């Protein structure tokens, strides 16, 4: 499986490297898409999009690199792709797990999970999980709040794949 | 200080519901689907010669968390049950709507308007003799509304608020 990092910075200040095993042997095409997604090798990806809702208690969502409001995000197959497999479950902090609006809409959009949510299994692909930098995760909280709007600017500085 | 009224605004995915609330409150349609978590917003207006402040909840249409609405119905005072006229299920799940609200506030006395939302769009499915029909056997109003045009945006809230004002 494929290993991924995020460079994290708060307002512009770093804040420290996040890194993801992507379940490729399981989910192959979700891995895959935003394995590109961090390499930038497309031409578009994740590095200087932000993480636009922090709920504490419950997950940090991004991805969002094409409109930066939360509604935006594109895949590399299309604007979305299908919902490859619901085998993975959302069993507690770090899983990596894809956002959606409904059925089959996978973009780009993410979200890291900081407890368990097992009430999305089944309606959002999950796909990976932190390996190491939970803490960096844990710390995004405090920029967060109950509806998820963020009191700071969370950004992806730099991101790209491991050796 | 002019009086403060606590609506708020349920239906479906998608209805309109945000669509319809920014339209009232910052004069601007959102074309973009940003699925709502909770959101408040606050307006002062003048309705019927008499300035008041509207207090809106803007609440989220997802299924998954139907059982935690009970305490936004306990809190509001009147509310707007969206539905959208391209959409039969929609209007299906109002009844679920109004049932839940009844169950909470216990009384068949609840301010409601029934509002019929995108009527902008060639594509209806559920005929405004439906919704009459069903607003009237609720004993509330039916309002058209596009938050795309603004057609009924301020009566629909205007009206839930004589509602209210009529009940208590
Ligand atoms: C009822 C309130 N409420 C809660 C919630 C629920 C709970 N529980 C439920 C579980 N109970 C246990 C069984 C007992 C305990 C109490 C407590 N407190 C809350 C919050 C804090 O009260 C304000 C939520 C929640 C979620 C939504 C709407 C309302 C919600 C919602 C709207 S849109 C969406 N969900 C999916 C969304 N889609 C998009 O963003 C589309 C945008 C457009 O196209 C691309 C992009 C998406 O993919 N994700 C990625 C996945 C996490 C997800 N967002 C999200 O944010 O979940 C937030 C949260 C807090 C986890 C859940
Ligand atoms: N043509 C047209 N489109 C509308 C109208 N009202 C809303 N829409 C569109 O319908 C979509 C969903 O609207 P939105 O207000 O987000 O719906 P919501 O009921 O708040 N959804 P949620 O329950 O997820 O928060 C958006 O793309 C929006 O532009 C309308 O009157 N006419
Ligand atoms: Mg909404």
């Amino acid at each position: 499986n494929p290993t991924v990092f995020f460079d994290i910075a708060v307002d512009g200040e770093p804040l420290g490297r996040v890194s993801f095993e992507l379940f490729a042997d399981k989910v192959p095409k979700t891995a895959e898409n935003f394995r590109a997604l961090s390499t930038g090798e497309k031409g578009f990806g994740y590095k200087g999009s932000c993480f636009h809702r922090i709920i504490p208690g419950f997950m940090c969502q991004g991805g969002d690199f094409t409109r930066h409001n939360g509604t935006g995000g594109k895949s590399i197959y299309g604007e979305k792709f299908e919902d490859e497999n619901f085998i993975l479950k959302h069993t507690g902090p770090g899983i990596l797990s894809m956002a959606n609006a409904g059925p089959n809409t996978n973009g780009s959009q993410f979200f890291i999970c900081t407890a368990k949510t097992e009430w999305l299994d089944g309606k959002h692909v999950v796909f990976g999980k932190v390996k190491e930098g939970m803490n960096i995760v844990e710390a995004m909280e405090r920029f967060g709040s109950r509806n998820g709007k963020t009191s700071k600017k969370i950004t992806i500085a730099d991101c790209g794949q491991l050796e | 200080s002019m009086t403060e009224y606590k609506l708020v605004v349920v239906g479906a995915v998608g209805v309109g519901k945000s669509a319809l609330t920014i339209q009232l409150i910052q004069n601007h349609f959102v074309d973009e689907y940003d699925p709502t978590i909770e959101d408040s917003y606050r307006k002062q207006v003048v309705i019927d010669g008499e300035t008041c402040l509207l207090d809106i909840l803007d609440t989220a249409g997802q299924e998954e968390y139907s059982a935690m609405r009970d305490q936004y119905m306990r809190t509001g005072e009147g509310f707007l049950c969206v539905f959208a006229i391209n959409n039969t299920k929609s209007f299906e799940d109002i009844h679920h709507y109004r049932e839940q609200i009844k169950r909470v506030k216990d009384s068949e006395d609840v301010p409601m308007v029934l509002v019929g939302n995108k009527c902008d769009l060639p594509s209806r499915t559920v005929d405004t003799k439906q919704a009459q029909d069903l607003a009237r056997s609720y004993g509330i109003p039916f309002i058209e509304t596009s938050a795309k045009t603004r057609q009924g945006v301020d009566d629909a809230f205007y009206t839930l608020v004589r509602e209210i004002r009529k009940h208590k």
